[PDB]
């Protein structure tokens, strides 16, 4: 005898996965980004450009 | 203080000359109050 034609359903997940990377900066410059550290002069001027 | 031609200086090189204008000028032509005491 022949057959009926077949039908099948399917599915299929995903996956996680993430990307990162640091991005340090230190204390000596940070009181100068913010200007708590910052002086009033002519040479603090030049190290917080 | 230090500025102008002193500033330059300190930053890129690490030194700075207490009367550098003078300096610079030279080589390229370019009150008070009363108070007691015991004299």
């Amino acid at each position: 005898p022949a057959d009926q034609p077949v039908h099948n359903y399917m599915i299929k997940r995903l996956d996680r996965r993430s990307l990162n990377a640091a991005f340090s900066i230190a204390v000596e410059a940070l009181g100068l980004i913010s200007g708590e550290n910052l002086d009033g002069t002519h040479i603090s001027s030049a190290m917080r450009l | 203080v230090i500025a102008n031609t002193n500033l330059v200086t300190a930053l890129v090189m690490g030194k700075a000359v207490s009367n550098m204008d003078d300096v610079a000028r030279y080589l390229l032509g370019g009150g008070s109050a009363r108070v007691r005491a015991d004299l």
